[PDB]
Protein backbone atom coordinates (compact mmCIF):
# COMPACT_ATOMS: atom_id res chain seq x y z
CA UNK A 1 0.00 0.00 0.00
CA UNK A 2 2.71 2.56 1.16
CA UNK A 3 5.14 1.07 -0.69
CA UNK A 4 3.16 0.80 -3.74
CA UNK A 5 2.53 4.39 -3.16
CA UNK A 6 5.91 5.14 -3.07
CA UNK A 7 6.39 3.00 -6.85
CA UNK A 8 4.14 5.31 -8.13
CA UNK A 9 6.08 8.31 -6.86
CA UNK A 10 8.89 6.37 -8.17
CA UNK A 11 7.22 6.52 -12.02
CA UNK A 12 6.76 10.58 -11.73
CA UNK A 13 10.06 11.53 -10.70
CA UNK A 14 10.96 8.78 -13.71
CA UNK A 15 8.97 11.05 -15.72
CA UNK A 16 10.71 13.53 -14.83
CA UNK A 17 13.84 12.52 -15.49
CA UNK A 18 12.35 11.48 -18.80
CA UNK A 19 10.71 14.98 -19.69
CA UNK A 20 14.51 16.10 -18.82
CA UNK A 21 16.21 13.62 -20.88
CA UNK A 22 14.09 14.46 -24.05
CA UNK A 23 14.81 18.48 -23.67
CA UNK A 24 17.88 18.11 -23.37
CA UNK A 25 18.32 15.43 -26.60
CA UNK A 26 16.39 17.81 -28.93
CA UNK A 27 18.08 20.78 -27.38
CA UNK A 28 21.41 18.82 -28.44
CA UNK A 29 19.81 17.99 -31.92
CA UNK A 30 18.17 21.23 -32.86
CA UNK A 31 21.16 23.30 -31.70
CA UNK A 32 24.06 21.29 -34.00
CA UNK A 33 21.89 20.88 -37.17
CA UNK A 34 20.76 24.34 -37.25
CA UNK A 35 24.62 26.11 -36.30
CA UNK A 36 25.85 23.66 -38.86
CA UNK A 37 23.36 24.56 -41.45
CA UNK A 38 23.73 28.00 -40.84
CA UNK A 39 28.02 27.87 -40.95
CA UNK A 40 27.43 26.21 -44.07
CA UNK A 41 25.26 28.79 -45.04
CA UNK A 42 27.97 30.38 -46.95
CA UNK A 43 30.60 30.51 -50.26
CA UNK A 44 31.67 27.12 -51.35
CA UNK A 45 34.99 28.50 -48.76
CA UNK A 46 33.13 30.65 -46.84
CA UNK A 47 33.71 34.00 -47.39
CA UNK A 48 36.80 34.52 -45.30
CA UNK A 49 38.52 31.14 -45.45
CA UNK A 50 41.86 31.76 -43.03
CA UNK A 51 39.63 29.99 -40.10
CA UNK A 52 40.27 32.66 -37.42
CA UNK A 53 37.26 34.68 -37.92
CA UNK A 54 34.99 31.17 -38.93
CA UNK A 55 36.06 29.87 -35.41
CA UNK A 56 34.98 32.65 -33.36
CA UNK A 57 31.80 32.84 -36.01
CA UNK A 58 30.88 29.49 -35.42
CA UNK A 59 31.58 30.31 -31.28
CA UNK A 60 29.03 32.37 -31.63
CA UNK A 61 26.30 30.74 -33.84
CA UNK A 62 26.22 27.71 -31.19
CA UNK A 63 25.88 30.49 -28.39
CA UNK A 64 23.27 32.26 -30.16
CA UNK A 65 21.58 29.56 -30.51
CA UNK A 66 22.23 27.28 -27.12
CA UNK A 67 20.53 30.19 -25.43
CA UNK A 68 17.39 30.58 -27.41
CA UNK A 69 16.95 27.17 -26.82
CA UNK A 70 17.74 26.76 -23.35
CA UNK A 71 15.69 30.45 -22.84
CA UNK B 1 72.62 28.66 -76.34
CA UNK B 2 71.01 26.74 -73.39
CA UNK B 3 67.70 27.83 -71.91
CA UNK B 4 67.12 27.93 -67.90
CA UNK B 5 63.68 25.95 -67.28
CA UNK B 6 61.19 28.96 -66.63
CA UNK B 7 58.80 29.15 -63.67
CA UNK B 8 55.77 28.04 -62.75
CA UNK B 9 53.19 30.70 -63.59
CA UNK B 10 52.43 33.09 -60.79
CA UNK B 11 48.74 32.61 -61.15
CA UNK B 12 49.39 28.76 -61.07
CA UNK B 13 52.10 29.41 -58.09
CA UNK B 14 51.57 30.85 -54.50
CA UNK B 15 54.45 32.06 -52.62
CA UNK B 16 54.79 32.51 -48.70
CA UNK B 17 57.57 34.32 -46.36
CA UNK B 18 58.90 34.84 -43.12
CA UNK B 19 61.25 36.80 -41.89
CA UNK B 20 63.10 37.00 -38.59
CA UNK B 21 61.24 34.11 -37.03
CA UNK B 22 62.75 33.41 -33.08
CA UNK B 23 62.77 29.42 -33.83
CA UNK B 24 66.41 27.67 -33.98
CA UNK B 25 67.77 27.39 -37.21
CA UNK B 26 68.85 23.91 -37.70
CA UNK B 27 65.24 22.51 -36.10
CA UNK B 28 63.48 24.65 -38.94
CA UNK B 29 65.60 23.22 -41.54
CA UNK B 30 65.39 19.73 -40.31
CA UNK B 31 61.18 20.18 -40.01
CA UNK B 32 61.28 21.94 -43.66
CA UNK B 33 63.13 19.25 -44.93
CA UNK B 34 60.77 16.71 -43.48
CA UNK B 35 58.15 18.39 -45.09
CA UNK B 36 59.31 19.39 -48.29
CA UNK B 37 57.88 18.00 -51.28
CA UNK B 38 54.11 16.52 -49.92
CA UNK B 39 50.78 17.62 -50.33
CA UNK B 40 49.49 20.24 -48.33
CA UNK B 41 46.89 18.35 -46.04
CA UNK B 42 49.42 16.03 -45.68
CA UNK B 43 51.70 18.19 -44.30
CA UNK B 44 49.73 20.22 -42.24
CA UNK B 45 48.47 16.42 -40.74
CA UNK B 46 51.85 15.46 -40.12
CA UNK B 47 53.20 18.95 -38.41
CA UNK B 48 49.61 18.72 -36.32
CA UNK B 49 50.79 15.12 -34.92
CA UNK B 50 54.44 15.92 -34.21
CA UNK B 51 53.01 18.79 -31.85
CA UNK B 52 51.03 15.81 -30.84
CA UNK B 53 54.00 13.72 -30.86
CA UNK B 54 52.48 11.16 -32.97
CA UNK B 55 55.28 11.55 -35.63
CA UNK B 56 58.87 12.49 -35.45
CA UNK B 57 60.87 14.51 -37.75
CA UNK B 58 64.12 12.40 -38.57
CA UNK B 59 67.47 14.15 -38.65
CA UNK B 60 69.96 13.89 -40.92
CA UNK B 61 72.32 16.43 -41.58
CA UNK B 62 72.54 18.85 -38.11
CA UNK B 63 71.52 15.37 -36.35
CA UNK B 64 72.05 15.52 -32.38
CA UNK B 65 71.56 11.73 -30.72
CA UNK B 66 68.26 12.37 -28.42
CA UNK B 67 65.86 9.78 -29.29
CA UNK B 68 66.09 6.26 -31.13
CA UNK B 69 62.38 4.71 -31.30
CA UNK B 70 59.91 3.19 -33.55
CA UNK B 71 58.74 6.39 -35.08
CA UNK B 72 62.29 6.49 -37.39
CA UNK B 73 61.50 3.59 -39.31
CA UNK B 74 59.13 5.50 -41.95
CA UNK B 75 61.99 7.32 -43.01
CA UNK B 76 65.29 4.87 -42.48
CA UNK B 77 66.78 7.04 -40.06
CA UNK B 78 68.05 6.14 -36.85
CA UNK B 79 67.65 9.80 -34.97
CA UNK B 80 64.14 11.48 -34.87
CA UNK B 81 63.14 14.27 -33.03
CA UNK B 82 59.62 16.25 -32.11
CA UNK B 83 60.04 20.32 -33.06
CA UNK B 84 57.51 21.81 -31.60
CA UNK B 85 57.64 25.56 -32.48
CA UNK B 86 58.93 24.89 -35.83
CA UNK B 87 56.08 22.58 -36.66
CA UNK B 88 53.54 25.28 -35.01
CA UNK B 89 55.34 28.62 -37.29
CA UNK B 90 55.73 26.29 -40.52
CA UNK B 91 51.99 25.51 -39.96
CA UNK B 92 51.27 28.77 -39.65
CA UNK B 93 52.76 29.39 -42.57
CA UNK B 94 51.55 26.86 -45.04
CA UNK B 95 48.06 28.38 -43.49
CA UNK B 96 49.07 31.96 -45.13
CA UNK B 97 49.93 30.32 -48.05
CA UNK B 98 47.06 28.44 -48.52
CA UNK B 99 44.77 31.22 -47.51
CA UNK B 100 46.90 33.39 -50.29
CA UNK B 101 46.64 30.52 -52.85
CA UNK B 102 42.67 30.83 -52.21
CA UNK B 103 42.82 34.72 -52.94
CA UNK B 104 44.40 34.04 -56.05
CA UNK B 105 42.18 31.49 -57.09
CA UNK B 106 43.66 28.37 -56.97
CA UNK B 107 42.05 24.69 -56.31
CA UNK B 108 42.66 24.36 -52.93
CA UNK B 109 42.83 20.71 -53.38
CA UNK B 110 45.76 19.81 -55.08
CA UNK B 111 48.48 22.54 -53.37
CA UNK B 112 51.65 20.74 -52.76
CA UNK B 113 54.94 22.21 -51.79
CA UNK B 114 57.58 22.40 -54.52
CA UNK B 115 59.64 24.90 -52.45
CA UNK B 116 60.90 25.21 -49.06
CA UNK B 117 63.95 27.41 -48.31
CA UNK B 118 65.40 28.21 -44.74
CA UNK B 119 68.12 30.54 -44.32
CA UNK B 120 70.10 32.33 -41.03
CA UNK B 121 68.75 35.55 -39.48
CA UNK B 122 70.84 38.27 -38.17
CA UNK B 123 72.12 37.00 -34.72
CA UNK B 124 70.56 38.55 -32.04
CA UNK B 125 72.98 40.60 -30.36
CA UNK B 126 72.62 40.06 -26.74
CA UNK B 127 77.84 35.35 -24.87
CA UNK B 128 75.04 33.26 -25.60
CA UNK B 129 73.78 34.47 -29.50
CA UNK B 130 70.20 32.94 -30.30
CA UNK B 131 69.90 31.75 -33.85
CA UNK B 132 66.90 33.24 -35.61
CA UNK B 133 65.91 31.85 -39.43
CA UNK B 134 63.84 32.66 -42.71
CA UNK B 135 61.60 30.74 -44.19
CA UNK B 136 60.20 31.09 -47.77
CA UNK B 137 57.99 27.92 -49.31
CA UNK B 138 56.67 28.49 -53.25
CA UNK B 139 53.48 26.05 -53.59
CA UNK B 140 51.47 25.12 -57.02
CA UNK B 141 48.66 22.93 -58.06
CA UNK B 142 49.09 19.76 -59.20
CA UNK B 143 50.42 19.90 -62.93
CA UNK B 144 48.22 19.43 -65.19
CA UNK B 145 48.81 16.57 -68.46
CA UNK B 146 46.03 16.78 -71.24
CA UNK B 147 44.62 15.00 -74.03
CA UNK B 148 45.74 14.89 -77.63
CA UNK B 149 43.70 15.14 -80.64
CA UNK B 150 44.72 12.78 -83.47
CA UNK B 151 46.70 14.59 -85.96
CA UNK B 152 44.98 14.56 -89.34
CA UNK B 153 46.69 14.00 -92.26
CA UNK B 154 46.69 16.12 -95.58
CA UNK C 1 38.44 12.91 -15.87
CA UNK C 2 38.98 9.21 -14.50
CA UNK C 3 37.15 7.63 -11.42
CA UNK C 4 37.57 4.43 -9.23
CA UNK C 5 35.15 2.64 -7.05
CA UNK C 6 36.51 0.82 -4.08
CA UNK C 7 35.45 -0.81 -0.74
CA UNK C 8 38.72 0.08 1.21
CA UNK C 9 36.38 1.98 3.60
CA UNK C 10 34.96 -1.13 5.08
CA UNK C 11 36.58 -3.41 7.74
CA UNK C 12 34.91 -6.41 5.36
CA UNK C 13 32.95 -6.52 2.27
CA UNK C 14 30.36 -8.62 1.68
CA UNK C 15 28.09 -10.01 -1.32
CA UNK C 16 25.55 -6.62 -1.24
CA UNK C 17 28.40 -4.31 -0.96
CA UNK C 18 30.16 -6.25 -3.69
CA UNK C 19 27.27 -6.57 -6.52
CA UNK C 20 27.03 -2.57 -5.34
CA UNK C 21 30.91 -1.43 -6.11
CA UNK C 22 30.30 -3.67 -9.45
CA UNK C 23 27.12 -1.85 -10.84
CA UNK C 24 28.44 1.74 -9.74
CA UNK C 25 31.92 0.63 -11.58
CA UNK C 26 29.86 -0.67 -14.85
CA UNK C 27 28.09 3.16 -14.34
CA UNK C 28 31.56 4.64 -14.18
CA UNK C 29 32.54 3.04 -17.12
CA UNK C 30 34.92 3.65 -19.45
CA UNK C 31 36.36 5.82 -17.34
CA UNK C 32 37.36 3.36 -14.40
CA UNK C 33 39.25 0.74 -13.30
CA UNK C 34 37.20 -2.66 -13.65
CA UNK C 35 39.65 -5.15 -12.64
CA UNK C 36 40.08 -3.37 -9.53
CA UNK C 37 40.26 -6.25 -6.72
CA UNK C 38 40.27 -4.92 -3.38
CA UNK C 39 42.70 -7.02 -1.04
CA UNK C 40 42.03 -6.42 2.90
CA UNK C 41 46.19 -5.46 3.50
CA UNK C 42 45.02 -2.45 1.36
CA UNK C 43 44.86 1.05 2.21
CA UNK C 44 43.46 4.23 1.71
CA UNK C 45 47.60 5.59 1.50
CA UNK C 46 48.10 2.92 -0.98
CA UNK C 47 45.03 3.77 -3.44
CA UNK C 48 45.78 7.42 -3.33
CA UNK C 49 49.54 6.23 -4.19
CA UNK C 50 47.80 4.70 -7.22
CA UNK C 51 45.60 7.22 -8.09
CA UNK C 52 48.55 9.48 -8.16
CA UNK C 53 50.29 8.08 -11.39
CA UNK C 54 47.20 6.86 -13.04
CA UNK C 55 45.49 10.30 -13.26
CA UNK C 56 42.18 9.56 -11.37
CA UNK C 57 40.74 12.46 -10.85
CA UNK C 58 37.29 11.00 -8.14
CA UNK C 59 37.08 8.07 -5.92
CA UNK C 60 34.31 6.62 -4.40
CA UNK C 61 34.67 4.82 -1.10
CA UNK C 62 31.57 2.35 0.02
CA UNK C 63 32.18 1.88 3.69
CA UNK C 64 30.05 -0.36 6.22
CA UNK C 65 30.04 0.26 10.19
CA UNK C 66 29.80 -2.11 12.77
CA UNK C 67 26.32 -1.03 13.37
CA UNK C 68 25.48 -2.30 9.66
CA UNK C 69 25.01 1.32 8.23
CA UNK C 70 26.99 1.77 5.14
CA UNK C 71 28.11 5.23 3.29
CA UNK C 72 29.53 6.94 0.49
CA UNK C 73 32.93 8.93 0.64
CA UNK C 74 32.79 10.70 -2.38
CA UNK C 75 36.36 12.09 -2.66
CA UNK C 76 38.58 14.00 -5.34
CA UNK C 77 41.82 12.95 -5.92
CA UNK C 78 44.68 13.53 -4.62
CA UNK C 79 44.15 16.26 -1.89
CA UNK C 80 40.12 16.07 -1.60
CA UNK C 81 37.42 17.63 -0.82
CA UNK C 82 35.46 14.33 0.96
CA UNK C 83 31.72 14.19 0.66
CA UNK C 84 30.07 11.62 3.37
CA UNK C 85 26.22 9.94 2.20
CA UNK C 86 24.35 7.73 4.23
CA UNK C 87 23.17 4.82 2.58
CA UNK C 88 19.26 4.89 3.65
CA UNK C 89 17.73 2.40 0.93
CA UNK C 90 19.40 0.96 -2.02
CA UNK C 91 18.54 -2.19 -4.81
CA UNK C 92 20.73 -4.12 -6.76
CA UNK C 93 20.95 -3.98 -10.35
CA UNK C 94 19.89 -7.69 -10.45
CA UNK C 95 16.58 -6.88 -8.60
CA UNK C 96 16.10 -3.69 -10.95
CA UNK C 97 16.18 -6.32 -14.13
CA UNK C 98 14.18 -8.97 -12.07
CA UNK C 99 11.56 -6.30 -11.73
CA UNK C 100 11.41 -4.80 -15.01
CA UNK C 101 9.95 -6.55 -17.56
CA UNK C 102 12.05 -5.86 -20.49
CA UNK C 103 15.45 -5.66 -18.89
CA UNK C 104 18.38 -4.65 -21.06
CA UNK C 105 21.30 -6.31 -21.08
CA UNK C 106 24.88 -3.76 -21.02
CA UNK C 107 26.34 -3.39 -24.13
CA UNK C 108 27.95 -1.54 -26.97
CA UNK C 109 26.72 1.19 -24.42
CA UNK C 110 29.48 0.48 -22.18
CA UNK C 111 31.96 2.74 -24.66
CA UNK C 112 30.22 6.16 -23.57
CA UNK C 113 29.81 7.32 -20.38
CA UNK C 114 26.19 8.60 -18.82
CA UNK C 115 24.87 12.32 -19.54
CA UNK C 116 24.40 13.60 -15.73
CA UNK C 117 20.97 15.73 -15.24
CA UNK C 118 20.67 17.64 -11.84
CA UNK C 119 17.32 17.99 -10.42
CA UNK C 120 15.99 20.61 -7.68
CA UNK C 121 19.02 21.43 -6.82
CA UNK C 122 19.22 25.42 -5.85
CA UNK C 123 22.38 27.07 -7.16
CA UNK C 124 20.62 31.10 -6.92
CA UNK C 125 20.04 32.46 -3.80
CA UNK C 126 16.68 32.68 -2.98
CA UNK C 127 16.52 33.41 0.77
CA UNK C 128 19.57 34.40 1.40
CA UNK C 129 20.37 31.35 3.67
CA UNK C 130 23.68 31.07 2.38
CA UNK C 131 24.96 27.81 4.43
CA UNK C 132 22.90 25.39 2.70
CA UNK C 133 22.82 26.81 -0.72
CA UNK C 134 25.88 28.68 -0.63
CA UNK C 135 27.82 26.43 1.12
CA UNK C 136 26.41 22.85 0.31
CA UNK C 137 24.76 23.18 -2.98
CA UNK C 138 27.01 24.80 -5.44
CA UNK C 139 29.76 22.44 -4.21
CA UNK C 140 27.30 19.38 -5.04
CA UNK C 141 26.88 20.50 -8.59
CA UNK C 142 30.96 21.10 -9.37
CA UNK C 143 32.04 18.26 -7.43
CA UNK C 144 28.87 16.16 -9.82
CA UNK C 145 29.77 18.39 -12.85
CA UNK C 146 33.40 17.04 -12.84
CA UNK C 147 32.66 13.42 -11.81
CA UNK C 148 31.49 13.02 -15.26
CA UNK C 149 33.48 14.34 -18.21
CA UNK C 150 32.38 18.16 -19.28
CA UNK C 151 29.50 17.97 -21.83
CA UNK C 152 29.63 19.84 -25.21
CA UNK C 153 26.28 19.75 -26.77
CA UNK C 154 27.61 21.20 -29.74
CA UNK C 155 30.21 18.07 -30.04
CA UNK C 156 28.71 14.85 -28.50
CA UNK C 157 27.49 12.85 -30.96
CA UNK C 158 23.87 12.25 -30.58
CA UNK C 159 24.09 8.58 -31.78
CA UNK C 160 26.97 7.71 -29.13
CA UNK C 161 24.45 9.61 -26.21
CA UNK C 162 22.97 6.38 -24.36
CA UNK C 163 22.92 6.61 -21.05
CA UNK C 164 22.07 9.22 -18.46
CA UNK C 165 22.35 9.39 -14.78
CA UNK C 166 19.70 11.30 -12.52
CA UNK C 167 20.40 13.36 -9.74
CA UNK C 168 16.59 14.30 -8.03
CA UNK C 169 17.02 16.61 -4.61
CA UNK C 170 14.06 15.77 -2.66
CA UNK C 171 14.53 19.42 -1.34
CA UNK C 172 13.05 22.90 -2.03
CA UNK C 173 15.10 26.37 -2.83
CA UNK C 174 13.39 27.63 0.12
CA UNK C 175 15.22 25.04 2.61
CA UNK C 176 12.54 22.70 3.35
CA UNK C 177 12.14 19.64 2.35
CA UNK C 178 13.21 16.17 3.08
CA UNK C 179 16.91 16.98 2.08
CA UNK C 180 16.96 14.06 0.43
CA UNK C 181 19.44 12.71 -2.75
CA UNK C 182 18.28 10.14 -5.45
CA UNK C 183 20.50 8.58 -7.53
CA UNK C 184 19.14 6.50 -10.92
CA UNK C 185 20.43 5.50 -14.13
CA UNK C 186 18.81 4.65 -17.25
CA UNK C 187 19.32 3.73 -20.52
CA UNK C 188 18.21 5.80 -23.29
CA UNK C 189 16.27 3.89 -26.27
CA UNK C 190 15.43 6.01 -29.76
CA UNK C 191 12.41 5.21 -31.32
CA UNK C 192 11.11 6.58 -34.84
CA UNK C 193 7.80 7.54 -34.22
CA UNK C 194 12.12 13.90 -37.35
CA UNK C 195 10.14 12.91 -34.60
CA UNK C 196 11.88 10.68 -31.92
CA UNK C 197 10.87 9.37 -28.61
CA UNK C 198 13.05 8.50 -25.84
CA UNK C 199 12.58 5.72 -23.86
CA UNK C 200 14.54 5.33 -20.57
CA UNK C 201 14.59 2.07 -18.88
CA UNK C 202 15.98 1.55 -15.19
CA UNK C 203 19.65 0.07 -15.30
CA UNK C 204 20.36 0.55 -11.47
CA UNK C 205 21.25 0.89 -8.81
CA UNK C 206 18.71 3.23 -6.86
CA UNK C 207 20.59 4.79 -4.23
CA UNK C 208 18.84 6.84 -1.27
CA UNK C 209 21.52 9.06 -0.03
CA UNK C 210 21.83 11.44 3.61
CA UNK C 211 23.95 14.43 2.84
CA UNK C 212 25.84 13.72 6.30
CA UNK C 213 29.00 14.98 6.25
CA UNK C 214 31.91 17.07 4.58
CA UNK C 215 35.85 17.35 4.74
CA UNK C 216 38.49 19.52 3.20
CA UNK C 217 40.91 16.51 2.11
CA UNK C 218 41.10 12.92 1.27
CA UNK C 219 39.01 11.85 4.86
CA UNK C 220 40.77 14.51 6.71
CA UNK C 221 40.26 18.27 7.23
CA UNK C 222 38.16 20.30 9.92
CA UNK C 223 34.25 19.34 9.41
CA UNK C 224 32.81 22.25 6.75
CA UNK C 225 29.12 21.59 7.79
CA UNK C 226 27.74 18.42 9.60
CA UNK C 227 24.35 18.12 9.85
CA UNK C 228 23.82 16.80 13.80
CA UNK C 229 26.78 18.49 15.13
CA UNK C 230 27.13 22.65 15.07
CA UNK C 231 30.89 23.59 16.04
CA UNK C 232 30.59 26.75 18.16
CA UNK C 233 32.86 30.28 17.04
Amino acid sequence: VTTEQIIERERKLRKIAQRGVVKLFNAVRAAQLKALEAEKAARREGVIGSKQKEEKVTEMSRKGFLDLIAS
Amino acid sequence: VRYAATEIAPTKSARARGSYLRVSFKNTRETAQAINGWKLQRALTFLQNVIDKKEAVPMRRYAGSTGRTAQGKQWGVSRARWPVKSAQFLIGLLKNAEANADAKGLDTGNLIIKHIQVNQAPKQRRPYMSNPCHIELILTEAEETVQKSEAVVR
Amino acid sequence: PKSMVIRIGAGEVGTSVSQLCTDVRKVMEPGTASRLKERKANRLRDYVTMCGPLGVTHLLLFSRSTSGNVNLRLVVAPRGPTFHFRVEKYSLTKDVRRAQRHPKGGGKEYMTPPLLVMNNFTDPKSDAHSKVPRHLESLTTTAFQSLFPPINPQTTPLKSIRRVLLLNRELSPENDGKFVVNFRHYLITTKPVERRAVKLVELGPRMRLRMTKVEEGLCSGKVLWHEYVSKSK
